[PDB]
RNA sequence: AUUUUUGGCCUUCGGCGGACUUCCUGGGCCCAUGGUCGUCUGCC
């Protein structure tokens, strides 16, 4: 299938981005975009090294974005049919 | 007035000559400080031509550096103003009344602290 | 005005001794004869050697034949041609 | 090619070993994949090497896991797969 | 009668200039409202720094209030700008950029 | 685009690129992908020795800046 | 074409700055700018990490070493920002 | 030309060399894509001129592909 | 649609370098191109003005606050 | 598939070369007699 189509389906769905700069974002996504560039809202993001912060929006680069989990009760199956 | 959160959002933010993020509360008189989390992150404070009498109440703010209460009615500095601003470099309290040999060890015990206007004060 | 892909033509046709220096490695260079190039500067040399140089003086430390070895447009950096003593 | 072998792991739910460049190992049985090298996976055991320092000492490395539910890997990250 | 005022006689024989800059913007937000401070190290800037404040009244209060002072040991001299300021012209929006390429 | 390198076609000049190396060397010609052929061309590392190599390529990803020391 | 490409083209030909990935910053008069970040300057002073500033009467730059640009207020608020 | 390179050494014992860690793996590589990614079957890893172990079924991106060469 | 109600705003975008970059972002293009005014660069904190980024650097972006008040808005009418 | 989006990265710094600038030296931005400054490579 396609990974921004797979994206969308799951979106508006909690989530934590692992960013290969050490960072880890938790939070909810508000818009997936078709080149990988997730809005997400109610965002924590800790940096390697640094203290944690809260935003209410925020914007994630997928080339940036490492790796990405999302909740174990999302009907993967069911996004990627 | 009262420091509100429609004042604080009413303030002036805007670029300080020093190239910093500079917010004024100029024209308000305000009696204290406070709404500082809804005022958010600013580099310069100007509370000038207001009714501050204490100066402290503030909350974390590590990215503030020049603080300006002058022309105002402050008379003492609370113990947790260094600890709220550590990393402040510009304190200006002119025609204030500030005059307490506690207030000057404050002044000298807070760590970041180069600039420091006292003028036209006892 | 000759343009790199002339120069490598020019380089593959005449078969000339190569050394090319890889890219964010100053001491790891790979000297031969090119003999296939891409349109992604994918150049294959034949009878390639890898030649790991000294971090001090710049002098050659290890070297090491491989044969026909591919090197990857965006690995090779800097390439040189030097001419045989005949 | 690699589209097919990772369709294929894919197909039989199989457990594969995909090496990340930043050290990394993720030990997870294929379910989805992209064009672009990025899959999903569900019941992934990620695994790491870890030196700690101790008075200006190097220590001697330990391996570090944890369990992930459901991961998305993206191709850049992906450095090496491995079909078991 | 001008927002702007020259200030000439300052102190520029070892201070920094940044250190003069941020004095002399403390010492203009003490006294009132303080729009931009310009002070460079050059031949014609060594002593010499432009104030440029809120309002022309402000201004003028302010060089009243501060005409004299003794800046590090160093009295100022502060007089009317001869001309607008360039960051009162850019607030205003209609500020135009000079067409000789110096 | 092509790059714009026709003024500094058959001129001396520098190319500083990474690992710290500056090759000067009189340029042949260049591509559309910023790739430059220089003749006579002198490799220098941050020692200051400057060792010939002669007819040496410069690829676009591993050319970083480039200056003519000459009239341009 | 992009908004940031005509911003570099009505920016280039004036006194600006550039920060390259290579951690040397210049400042100088640049002249030719490209929809594909290719920059030609002439008479910039180019300053590197640990001190190191010298002049540079001619500098080509290409956007994938160029880290950011510094242009002028007038390019900032020029009218191409106006609302349709 | 490297896509004539490739097929020719397709089902063929072919080493791939990467750019960081001196890594090599040496093997049988059978499937080739136009994006020179490679997969080799029954392949052996070695670091430093030194063999670390067989791993099997190894896919290789050319992201991490530096050089390829046949044994 | 997030963007571009997102564009002219307070934002803060740091990099993979790890330098934070605030201020009033104004234009957007979609090759993660971000252009900006008096941007506030913090690694020790600088002013830089009219800014840059591009994605090639560009790791991460936030929107730290809405829309700042026009001048006109400042000195409105009485 | 080289200049943005599918990463040429993984990833310590001491004996220490070379910086950089901060304030607090002395003299007339300039020269010596400066001291500090904590982020950079670096040298064995």
């Amino acid at each position: 299938m396609k990974l921004v189509r797979f994206l969308m389906k799951c979106a508006n769905e909690t989530v934590t981005i692992e960013l290969k700069n050490g960072a880890i974002v938790h939070g909810t996504i508000a818009s997936v975009t078709p080149k990988m560039d997730t809005a997400l809202r109610n965002v924590r993001y800790t940096p390697k090294g640094e203290e944690p912060y809260s935003v209410e929006s925020l914007t994630v680069r997928g080339n940036t974005i490492r790796y990405y989990i999302l909740p174990d009760s999302l009907p993967l199956d069911t996004l990627l049919i | 007035m009262r420091l509100t959160a429609e004042l604080i959002q009413n303030s002036l933010s805007y670029l300080n000559p020093l190239k910093e993020r500079e917010l004024d509360l100029r024209g308000h008189r305000i009696p204290a400080i406070e709404n500082l989390g809804v005022a958010g992150p600013h580099d310069a404070i100007d509370l000038t031509d207001n009714d501050i009498q204490v100066l402290g109440n503030f909350p974390l703010s590590p990215r503030l550096r020049t603080l300006l209460v002058a022309r105002n009615r402050v008379a003492m500095i609370h113990p947790t103003l260094p600890n709220a601003i550590p990393n402040l470099r510009n304190l200006v309290l002119a025609s204030n009344n500030l005059t307490e040999l506690s207030d000057l060890d404050v002044l000298g015990k807070f760590p970041r602290l180069t600039h420091l206007v006292l003028m036209d004060n006892p | 005005l000759l343009p790199p892909i002339n120069f490598l033509f020019r380089l593959l046709q005449q078969r000339t001794p190569v050394q090319i220096w890889l890219y964010e490695q100053l001491a790891i260079r790979i000297t031969g004869v090119i003999r296939g190039f891409d349109e992604f500067m994918n150049l294959v040399i034949d009878d390639a050697v890898e030649i790991k140089l000294s971090p001090k003086t710049n002098e050659p430390e290890s070297k090491r034949p491989l044969g026909q070895i591919l090197l990857k447009g965006d690995n090779i950096s800097l390439i040189q041609a030097l001419s045989g003593s005949a | 090619g690699p589209l097919s072998l990772l369709q294929t792991a894919v197909r039989s739910h199989t457990q594969v070993l995909i090496s990340v460049r930043s050290g990394r190992k993720l030990l997870a049985r294929v379910k989805a994949f992209d064009r672009h090298c990025n899959m999903i996976l569900e019941n992934v055991k990620e695994m790491w090497t870890e030196t700690p320092v101790t008075n200006g000492k190097k220590g001697r490395p330990v391996n570090k896991d944890r369990f992930i539910s459901k991961m998305f890997l993206r191709g850049d990250s992906v450095v090496i797969v491995l079909l078991s | 009668p001008n927002q702007t005022l020259y200030v000439t006689n300052l102190p520029s024989a070892k201070i920094q200039k940044e250190d003069l800059r941020t004095a002399l913007y403390m010492l203009f937000s003490t006294y009132g409202s303080v729009l931009d401070v310009v002070a460079l190290k050059t031949m014609k800037m060594r002593g010499q720094a432009h104030i440029v404040y809120k309002d022309i009244q402000t201004a003028t209060m302010a060089m009243r209030a501060l005409d004299g002072f003794e800046f590090l040991g160093r009295p100022m001299k502060i007089s009317y700008a001869k001309g607008k300021s360039h960051i009162i012209a850019k607030l205003d929006g209609t500020f135009k950029p000079p067409t000789a390429a110096k | 685009a092509q790059p714009e390198l026709k003024k500094y076609l058959d001129k001396r000049l520098f190319v500083e690129l990474n690992g710290s190396r500056r090759v000067i060397g009189v340029l042949r010609g260049y591509d559309v992908f910023l790739n430059i052929v220089l003749d006579d061309a002198v490799e220098e590392r941050p020692n200051g020795e400057k060792v010939k190599l002669g007819m040496v390529t410069i690829r676009g990803n591993s050319v970083v800046i480039l200056e003519p020391l000459e009239r341009i | 074409i992009g908004i940031p490409i005509k911003l570099l083209n009505e920016a280039q030909g004036h006194i600006v700055t550039l920060e390259l990935t290579t951690g040397q910053t210049y400042r100088g008069k640049l002249i030719e700018a490209e929809d594909n970040m290719n920059v030609q300057l002439k008479d910039i002073t180019v300053t590197a990490r640990d001190g190191r500033v010298s002049h540079l009467e001619q500098i080509y730059i290409r956007g994938s070493h160029v880290r950011f640009f510094i242009v002028p207020d007038m390019l900032r608020n020029a009218p191409m920002f106006r609302s349709r | 030309n490297p896509r004539p390179f490739l097929q020719d050494l397709v089902n063929q014992d072919v080493i791939v060399r990467l750019k960081w860690g001196q890594t090599e793996y040496k093997g049988r590589l059978v499937s080739i894509d136009s994006y020179m990614n490679i997969q080799l079957a029954n392949t052996e890893e070695f670091i430093n001129y030194k063999s670390t172990g067989h791993l099997g079924q190894v896919l290789i991106r050319c992201n991490n592909v530096l050089w390829v060469t046949a044994a | 649609g997030k963007m571009a109600g997102y564009i002219n705003w307070r934002m803060r975008v740091t990099l993979n370098d790890g330098r934070q970059m605030t201020g009033q972002m104004l234009a957007f293009d979609k090759h993660m191109n971000l252009v900006l005014a008096d941007t506030e660069e913090f690694r020790e904190k600088r002013t830089l003005g009219l800014t840059i980024v591009r994605g090639a650097n560009i790791i991460a972006l936030s929107v730290e606050s809405p829309p700042p008040a026009d001048p006109s808005a400042r000195l409105g009418k009485t």
